């Protein structure tokens, strides 16, 4: 019912609805096959207490 | 310019990657024995009077 559905609101929709709609899923497969994100770290940082002569 | 900014958000979403090893730790165990143990003894005839 739903591709039906989608095949006759992008009729009425016109061409330009199907072509986002190839879009948005074009979209949606691209960015699933490929999630990531990434941060690289040399580790580092230290609490530092230091004493001040005077 | 449209065109490069969409190849630049599809390059990016697809180019990253990695995979990291971490180890935390610190070993801290306290085994403690106090008086209870064993050494050891000869033999020798002995005797109190």
């Amino acid at each position: 019912k739903a591709a039906e559905l989608i095949a006759n609101s992008l009729a009425t929709a016109g061409d330009g609805l199907i072509e986002l709609r190839k879009l948005e899923a074009a979209e949606d497969i691209a960015y699933q096959l490929s999630r990531s994100r990434n941060i690289t770290y040399l580790p580092a940082g230290q609490s530092v207490l230091l004493q001040l002569p005077q | 310019l449209r065109k490069i900014r969409a190849a630049q958000n599809i390059s990016k979403t697809i180019a990253t990657s990695q995979n990291r090893i971490y180890l935390t730790a610190d070993n801290l165990v306290l085994n403690l024995q106090d008086e209870s143990f064993t050494r050891g003894s000869d033999s020798l005839i002995k005797g109190k009077k």
